[PDB]
């Protein structure tokens, strides 16, 4: 495929798992080095193709603590609602289900993403509130189940890049 | 059946919007011919210089010119030759330009023109041997020979293409036919010269390469025996080390 | 822009290392900083006419460029003057200076600018003339530099001390030095009555340490002083070594090779691990590796841990170079039917130590094919092992000109086993079968023929014939040099004797002899002479006649040069169908050939690619003969027997180890020309 | 031969392209991007995607250099997992691969180097942020690492054996089993502590090793 | 057999000048510092020490004169053991 693959040496997968080596009564094997030491870890993590390898991205006080994307200090914050209601359709045949205008509460559809990527489209749902925190109006997006090609999945990856899409538009167009 | 080597060396540099380019270089050609009563062993060494240059306008105009020795050795039994060694200088340059247009990512249209024109001294001597006089001497050959040719050439890179495709046809005609040579017989003499040519061309096979270890080669050859009983030579080899 | 002198790529380095480098902010202090030192530079260089200028041009986003102008006009060096000095004339100093004041017309070898370092090089070489003659009481009271005022001379002037002339009394030893003193006297033995040197005292502390270290202490500390009675007008040394500590290498480390394994190198290294390091030890071991070929560059490195007081480990840096290649290819044509090719030819196959040679090659004209493989360390003692078979059934059919058919093939098994630090004999068996078939009509064939008591007409261009082969074969390899392509040092000389057991058809014994030496004639290596000669000799036995094919040739590459690829050689003679002379050789039973080579870098190309290539001058000097010749046959036609008729040449040689493999060029002039020279001009051998 | 226009087509064709996979037209357009907007507003993303380009373009030392750069420009950035796993994958990936891969030629008993400076990298990045994405296949290529260490000093150590320097393995291999104890090679290559010991004449301690043996007959 | 064989020397080599040396009841540092850093040592254990001799030309007998020391849990020699093949 060439696109988001490691390198095809992956036989290092089949290898041996460690075995310790039994010290007998009446005398001590010599003190470890530890130089070469590997601990326990966890598990549940993807291994060989299965493991995606594409840049995270990083999102655009341009917020990045993942499923938030709470950027902000405007004085006409409350007039960007407008602004993301020309954004949908309008911008990009896009619409938000249930927008208030003075609220600037809404709640995204299940849109399709098609960037490539063999990544088919992609349903993300999110609710567009606006804070006012520590700020003026802030701009928020907090994301929620998203399709792709599968029925459903939560890996952080492909959720930070579907919440990222929104995030990358928001600061682009304004 | 010949085999030919060439070598140089050349200098060039940029300009606003010209690739001034010059150079220097030296070639030896040798040869053996078979005929019905002719065979002759023919080497042609010597050197010269050339010119290129181009623009990003898509038009590049390129010249080359050298001066060889011409020595052969030919065994030849009617007219009483035997083996004789006919040895004389030849100078010989040509001109071209082409336009590489770019026809898409993948090719570029290059059509392009030639005329070359050279000079060499006549093959003069006696034909006493056969037991007449028949003096054979010729006059100063000059001459020269045009020839149009379009091609379309893929630019291919990648390292896993990285090949130099090309396609397309020439024709070349003889600009000047000036070979006149006497020949002398007891019942009289005569003179002779030369006429025009019409000869059609290829491409090249694959010239082929992926990276700075490898390189492919492969050539296509045409043999029209239609038209005056032509043929051509063509290889094919590759070349890589460990 | 502006500079000339010195590649632009020195310029940005000296940039980039001094902290600024694109990417980062600007300091203007800085600025004034590499302004000044780049003026420096220029002096040191000589160029006072430098005015190096700054132009800073601003960028939108807050960002600057910056442009050096560099209007260097003209340097100077035009006086050098030994004002001081008494016993000695000015010039033959001025002879072994590093810069030079001016050089006469028919020269062109040396330039004149001016390098401080270089006066500071040349006043420790005029120390070191007048001190290691004796001159003890020397050193150097004043040298200036001077400027004529236009910037535009530079003059230079020393001032020195002559003091007086002193003998070398006598010599002594102190300090804690090894138990094994008597050696080091007797290395130290000093012979009265002879005057004084320096660097012969310098040359003794090194071999001092060279030989402490020979005995296994690799960290030594000696110095000495002159003690100089100027009463007596004589000297004499007092000399301080210490013992060091017994060292000791812990591990053997390799770093470099990507290819080759961790064993193929550990079996070469006569340096042990896990013993007492002697430096001798690990100069033969690098020059062991050296000397396998297949490492375009090689160096040791000692350090010592950082644990106990003595516990040194040993690195070797390597750098592998690619060797060996395989090849294909296919030439069609109407003229020559349909022809094939293709073959392997590798010295060190996937790094594991073995080396293999395959081909193929197929056409109406010719049907070879071969085989070979060799492990070079059978045993962990180093015999080796090799095995070869071939098939060469040609058939040289079409026109049935000038050659005679033959199907011929073979298998030989050998192994060799090394003897000394540098001699490797070889034994081995063989046997090949060849069929001749069709021939054509020519004399000093069917004498063979008629040696084995068949008498063919000699009319008929038809018949064949067939042979079987057992063959015993050894030979002897001295070896010693310092790398593997185009060395520097040393010489090789290779003998190879096979004969004939009972029980075989083909009854004779050959042997050849090679020797390759090279002599440098520069400490550093870099101008060099080399002595190449090639020897054979072979015959029948038993009244018996040797075979014509196995006979010898020269002519070619890596021979006699310029003349033709296998030309050298008495000429046949074809029988009626009265006797014609033949143009092309066949072959004389006793050959030799010599050569003198001188090598020279080439001045075009930068030392980047420097040693990569070598060109030389080169003088062929080759012959070949029959011994075995019927003069009372044909004496009308010239006899052959004497070798006294020499070809030989001259001219100059090219070796380009390109990443395609080694390539050479040879342009040559026939001197000493016979009949059916055929010569040639350029060669393409590879 | 690049337009000098506004920055935000640059990127979005950028990023276009990359996900394209047009490397050899990537590298250049990205690096002149970095080169003439040294602080853009997530220049981060632009060094993350220069690091994937160089990776995938197969140019790995230009991209180590990247990535040192990159460690020192911000060494707390909340996705450096990833750069340091993509560190240890170009240190992997530089070591091993070669005809022998299509031949399978054990690749053992070839210059560690790399090796270790990988092993170095993936056990760095593990101890470091367990939590992270990348520590399951990281946690694998330790133990194959591991492994090819330990062969690689057996070779040696067997070498050693074939020579008969009867002191040197003894020393190779007490390191391979304090540095090493857990993996096959100290499990074959115990029986040549025992002869070398055996030959040594000092087998005092050679059935002391053996009783080693005798805790591992499985 | 016939065949060259480099020579081999696999050990640390002291003559009997420091054996000589050698008495019991002093500490590591300075025997250490007298008969050189042990080529080898015990890793189990016991922490003893151990001195040999590898010598042999090649196609010659080898030379061997083992030399041990124990030492206690303290920084004091306890016995020694020679052994002249």
């Amino acid at each position: 495929r060439y696109k988001r693959q490691v390198s095809g040496d992956e036989a290092y997968l089949e290898a041996a798992p460690l075995a310790e080596l039994h010290a007998p009564a009446g005398m001590i094997l010599p003190v470890t080095s530890g130089d070469y030491a590997i601990p326990v870890t966890n598990g549940s993590g993807a291994v060989g193709k299965a493991l995606d390898i594409r840049p995270p991205a990083q999102p655009l006080r341009t917020q990045f603590t993942g499923d938030t994307a709470s950027l902000l200090e405007n004085g006409r914050g409350n007039t960007l609602w407008p602004q993301v209601v020309s954004v949908l359709a309008q911008k990009n045949y896009t619409i938000t289900q249930r927008d208030d205008a003075g609220q600037t509460l809404t709640t995204d559809w299940v849109q399709w993403n098609r960037l490539d990527e063999d990544e088919q489209y992609r349903g993300r749902y999110q609710i567009s509130v606006k804070p006012q925190g520590y700020q003026q109006a802030v701009t928020v997006k907090l994301l929620n189940l998203e399709q792709a090609g599968k029925p459903v999945a939560d890996a952080a990856s492909m959720q930070r890049y579907s919440t990222e899409m929104m995030n990358v538009i928001s600061a682009g167009l304004d | 059946n010949y085999t030919h080597v060439q070598v140089g060396v050349d200098k060039k540099h940029e300009l606003d919007g010209l690739d001034l380019f010059t150079g220097f270089t030296v070639t030896h050609t040798d040869s053996s011919a078979s005929a019905d009563v002719f065979s002759g062993k023919t080497k042609s060494v010597g050197a010269g210089l050339y010119a290129s240059a181009m623009f990003d306008s898509g038009a590049y105009i390129d010249l080359i010119g050298k001066y060889v020795h011409h020595d052969n050795e030919y065994t030849a039994t009617f007219a009483g030759l035997g083996t004789r060694d006919y040895s004389t200088h030849s100078w010989y340059a040509g001109a071209e330009a082409g336009y590489r247009y770019h026809v898409t990512e993948d090719a570029w249209i290059e059509p392009q023109a030639e005329l070359v024109y050279g000079s060499v001294s006549g093959k003069q001597f006696a034909w006493k041997d056969q037991g007449m006089h028949l003096s054979m001497k010729d006059k100063d050959y000059n001459p020269l020979i045009g020839r149009t040719g379009v091609d379309v050439g893929k630019s291919f890179s990648g390292k896993d293409w990285k090949v130099t495709a090309r396609a397309g046809l020439g024709y070349q005609f003889d600009l000047l036919a000036n070979g006149e040579t006497v020949l002398r017989d007891a019942s009289g003499e005569k003179r002779i010269k030369g006429e025009k040519d019409s000869r059609m061309l290829m491409s090249v096979g694959l010239n082929a390469e992926i990276r700075d270890n490898v390189r492919f080669g492969l050539e296509f050859e045409k043999s029209a025996f239609g038209k005056y009983n032509v043929d051509n030579a063509v290889n094919a080899n590759f070349r890589y080390c460990f | 822009s502006g500079n000339k002198s010195v590649k632009d790529d020195m310029l940005k380095q000296n940039l980039e290392a001094s902290g600024v480098r694109v990417g980062e902010s600007l300091d203007r202090t800085t600025i004034a900083d590499i302004e000044k030192g780049l003026e420096d530079f220029y002096y040191s260089v000589g160029k006072y006419s430098a005015s190096v200028k700054a132009v800073v041009t601003p960028l939108p986003r807050n960002r600057v460029d910056l442009k050096l102008v560099f209007q260097e006009g003209v340097s100077a060096i035009q006086q050098i003057n030994i004002v001081g000095n008494h016993a000695f004339t000015t010039d033959e100093l001025i002879s072994h200076f590093q810069l030079r004041d001016e050089v006469p017309w028919w020269n062109v070898v040396g330039d004149r600018k001016y390098q401080k370092q270089k006066l500071a090089g040349d006043l420790e070489t005029l120390r070191s003339y007048y001190l290691d003659r004796g001159y003890a009481r020397f050193n150097i009271d004043s040298t200036q530099v001077s400027l004529t005022p236009d910037k535009k001379g530079i003059y230079v002037t020393v001032n020195i001390t002559e003091g007086d002339q002193y003998k070398l009394s006598g010599v002594e030893v102190s300090g804690n030095l090894a138990g094994h003193s008597a050696e080091i006297e007797q290395l130290t033995k000093i012979e009265p009555g002879e005057l004084y040197n320096g660097t012969k005292v310098t040359k003794m502390e090194d071999d001092i340490k060279k030989l402490l270290g020979r005995y296994g202490y690799a960290y030594p500390r000696v110095q000495s002083m002159p003690e100089i009675n100027d009463a007596d007008k004589t000297v004499k040394l007092r000399v301080n070594v210490d013992a060091g500590n017994r060292f000791y290498v812990r591990k053997i480390r390799f770093e470099g090779n990507d290819t080759s394994k961790d064993a193929v190198l550990r079996r070469e290294m006569r340096q042990m691990e896990g013993a007492w390091l002697g430096s001798d030890l690990v100069d033969q071991g690098k020059e062991r590796l050296n000397r396998l070929g297949f490492f375009e560059t090689v160096d040791t490195d000692t350090q010592r841990v950082p644990g106990s007081p003595d516990q040194v480990d040993v690195v070797y840096k390597v750098k592998e170079r690619n060797t060996g290649c395989f090849n294909f290819g296919i030439g069609y044509g109407t003229e020559s039917g349909v022809s094939f090719q293709a073959g392997v030819q590798q010295d060190n196959w996937l790094g594991t130590g073995y080396a293999v040679g395959i081909n193929g090659t197929k056409n109406d004209y010719q049907t070879y094919a071969e085989l070979s493989v060799t492990n070079p360390y059978f045993t962990v003692d180093g015999v080796s092992l090799g095995g070869r078979l071939f098939y060469n059934d040609f058939q040289a059919d079409d026109a049935d000109l000038s050659d005679y058919t033959n199907k011929s093939y073979g298998t030989d098994v050998t192994l060799g086993f090394p003897i000394n630090e540098y001699n490797s004999l070889r034994a081995g068996l063989g046997y090949v079968h060849n069929s001749l078939s069709n021939m054509q009509p020519q004399v000093a064939m069917w004498r063979y023929l008629y040696s084995m008591g068949e008498h063919p007409s000699t009319s008929d261009q038809d018949n064949s014939f067939k042979t079987d082969d057992f063959t015993f074969n050894y030979g002897w390899t001295y070896n010693k040099l310092d790398r593997g392509y185009f060395p520097t040092d040393g010489s090789r000389v290779n003998l190879t004797g096979k004969v004939t057991i009972p029980g075989s058809d083909n009854e004779y014994y050959k042997v050849t002899l090679d020797t390759a030496t090279y002599v440098p004639i520069d400490d550093d290596h870099k101008w060099v002479v080399l002595g190449r000669t090639r020897w054979g000799y072979g015959d029948g036995l038993g009244g018996k006649e040797m075979p014509f094919y196995e006979n010898f040739y020269a002519g070619g590459s890596s021979t006699v040069r310029g003349f033709q690829s296998n030309t050298i050689g008495p000429k046949a003679v074809y029988f009626p169908h009265d006797l014609c002379k033949s143009d092309d050789a066949v072959g004389g039973n006793a050959m030799a050939v010599a050569s003198l080579e001188f090598i020279t870098p080439t001045p075009f190309i930068s030392d980047k690619y420097a040693n990569s290539v070598r060109t030389s001058f080169f003088w062929d000097m080759g012959t070949v003969w029959d011994t075995n010749w019927d003069s009372s046959q044909y004496s009308g036609y010239p006899d052959y027997s004497d070798p006294s008729n020499i070809r030989m040449s001259a001219g100059i040689a090219l070796q380009w180890m390109s990443p395609l493999g080694p390539l050479v060029f040879s342009y040559a002039q026939p001197f000493k020309k016979y009949d059916g020279d055929k010569a040639e001009q350029f060669q393409f051998n590879i | 031969e690049v337009p000098d226009n506004p920055p935000n087509e640059i990127y979005a064709t950028a990023q276009q392209k990359l996900q394209d996979g047009n490397w050899r037209q990537a590298i250049t357009q990205l690096e002149a991007l970095d080169n003439r907007y040294p602080f853009g507003p997530y220049s981060q993303q632009v060094q993350l995607d220069l690091i994937y380009a160089y990776y995938k373009n197969a140019d790995l030392p230009l991209a180590q250099a990247a990535i040192d750069r990159f460690i020192r420009l911000n060494p707390t950035h909340p996705n450096i997992d990833y750069v340091m796993y993509m560190r240890g994958l170009t240190n992997m990936a530089l070591d091993d691969s070669a005809l022998q891969g299509f031949f399978g030629v054990d690749r053992s008993d070839r210059d560690p180097q790399h090796a270790r400076a990988a092993f170095s990298d993936f056990s760095k990045l593990v101890r470091g942020y367990p939590n992270s994405q990348y520590t399951t296949d990281a946690t694998k290529r330790l133990v194959f690492l591991k492994d090819r260490l330990a062969k690689y000093e057996y070779s040696v150590a067997e070498y050693y054996t074939e020579r008969g320097a009867w002191v040197a393995v003894v020393n190779r291999v007490e390191g391979m089993l304090r540095d090493y104890p857990d993996t096959q090679a100290t499990r074959d290559a115990l029986p040549l502590m025992e002869n070398a010991y055996r030959q040594m004449q000092m087998n005092a301690q050679a059935e002391k090793v053996a009783k080693i043996i005798a805790a591992n007959s499985s | 057999r016939v065949v060259y064989r480099p020579d081999i020397n696999q050990g640390n080599y002291l003559t009997a000048n420091d054996v000589s040396k050698i008495r019991v009841g002093m500490t590591q540092q300075q025997v250490a510092y007298a008969l050189g850093t042990p080529l080898m040592s015990d890793p189990f254990g016991t922490n003893t020490w151990f001195y040999v001799f590898r010598q042999q030309p090649g196609h010659e007998g080898v030379t061997q004169q083992t030399l041990t020391l124990t030492f206690n849990s303290s920084g004091v020699l306890t016995n020694i053991d020679n052994k002249p093949a």
